[PDB]
């Protein structure tokens, strides 16, 4: 997601 | 989906502790997530206090470091907030929530007022000649008024402070085919355990 | 920290209306925003995160788009329950931030206040209080005036208003106004009223009552 395609996760939190 | 609700005091004293807990059900906080401590100022401004996550690494607000721990009790499936050395600056709506994507399950929410006031109960007075319920001289915030067990669907005034004290009331709407019929208001305050009646 | 401009601030539409809400940011955060609601009882729901994707249940008239710094939230066809207060967060940095909010009201026809003026009980003049109440019910739009009169002479200090939120029901407004005084001052008088001016009626609504 956003900029990219990656999406990943920080102490449970989803991220761009 | 995820049940979150907040418990603990409604009256926290300046120089003290602010301590809430959320009870989280549906779901093991072990399992996945970060869960958040989120506040709510009178004026409606939101703050992010901190989070523990489900492995218990936490991240707080700068703003707040030095005088904050978010803590678990896996066992209970239980979370815990800790404020220490509050001030009035404190008072807000407390809520806990899940952040996994964005921000989906909210407990409904607790209100923490800090001052060093007393606790008072309510000196309701009756309000007759549309009709209604006078809640005079209370606090801290905590009042709920009930018209004929739920039977009439009315006016709900928030409180104001008058003297360091609080002051709402309440109005009801019927056709003049009763007040004939009866009219009473329920008036419950939680943090007195007194439903201060009255009543005609 | 991410300072976050949410706009507008409040807003007056009509069911069926497709409205948008926006959000800036002071730097880009990579579609790390989520969408909140917040209704009447005070209670928060998700909508939207990273900027687009719906959260568990959330009906498609919500939707959102944006990047870097600016983004939308958007609600078609303006559903009854779609009237409540909604905030953007950040998640891009620590510590996270919000919005500050956007209040959608339902638009209405004007209507006139009923007007409805009380006495003090007997409970309260044994304390040695007496408060006079006036009710002030189901008007829009939310702006009203009341004015407070002892023996015709206009009383501004001892004067408590307040305002309800939007009726879920009629989409109405109501105001209740409580003047007190002491025992003793209230019974050297005997004419109390209340007068009401609102956008609506040439001459104000009066309300009063005397101690005979």
């Amino acid at each position: 997601c956003g900029a990219d395609s990656y999406e990943m996760e920080e102490d449970g939190v989803r991220k761009c | 989906d995820v049940q979150l609700q907040e418990s603990g005091p409604s009256l926290v004293k300046p120089s003290q502790s602010l301590s809430l807990t959320c009870t989280v059900t549906g779901y093991s906080i072990t399992s996945d997530f970060a869960w958040n401590w989120i506040r709510q100022f009178p004026g409606n401004k939101l703050e992010w206090m901190g989070y523990i996550s489900y492995s218990g690494n936490t991240r707080y607000n700068p703003s707040l470091k030095s005088r904050i721990s978010i803590t678990r009790d896996t066992s209970s499936n239980q979370f815990f907030l800790q404020l220490n050395s509050v001030t009035i600056e404190d008072t807000a709506t407390y809520y806990c929530v899940t952040a996994g994507r964005g921000f989906p399950y909210w407990g409904q929410g607790t209100l923490v007022t800090v001052s060093a006031a007393k606790t008072t109960p309510p000196s309701v007075y009756p309000l007759a000649p549309t009709l209604g319920c006078l809640v005079k001289g209370y606090f801290p915030e905590s009042v709920t008024v009930t018209a004929n067990s739920g039977s009439l669907s009315v006016h709900t005034f928030p409180a104001l402070l008058q003297s360091d004290l609080y002051t709402m009331s309440s109005s009801v709407t019927v056709p003049s085919s009763t007040w004939s019929e009866t009219v009473t208001c329920s008036v419950a305050h939680p943090a007195s355990s007194t439903t201060v009646d009255k009543k005609a | 920290d991410i300072l976050m401009t949410q706009s507008p601030s409040s807003m007056s539409v009509s069911l069926g209306d497709t409205v948008s809400i926006t959000c800036h940011s002071s730097q880009d955060i990579n579609s790390n925003i989520g969408w909140l609601q917040q209704k009447p009882g005070k209670s928060f729901k998700g909508l939207i995160y990273h900027g687009t994707n719906l959260d568990d249940e959330v009906p498609s008239r919500f939707s959102g788009s944006g990047s870097g710094a600016d983004y939308s939230l958007t609600i078609s066809s303006l559903e009854s329950e779609d009237f409540a207060d909604y905030y953007c967060v950040q998640y891009a940095q620590f510590p996270w931030t919000f919005g500050g909010g956007t209040k959608l009201e339902i638009k209405r026809a004007d209507a006139a206040p009923t007007v409805s003026i009380f006495p003090p009980s007997s409970e309260q003049l044994t304390s040695g209080g007496a408060s006079v109440v006036c009710f002030l019910n189901n008007f829009y739009p939310k702006d009203i005036n009341v004015k407070w009169k002892i023996d015709g002479s206009e009383r501004q200090n001892g004067v408590l208003n307040s305002w309800t939120d939007q009726d879920s029901k009629d989409s109405t407004y109501s105001m209740s106004s409580t003047l007190t005084l002491t025992k003793d001052e209230y019974e050297r008088h005997n004419s109390y009223t209340c007068e009401a001016t609102h956008k609506t009626s040439t001459s104000p609504i009066v309300k009063s009552f005397n101690r005979n």
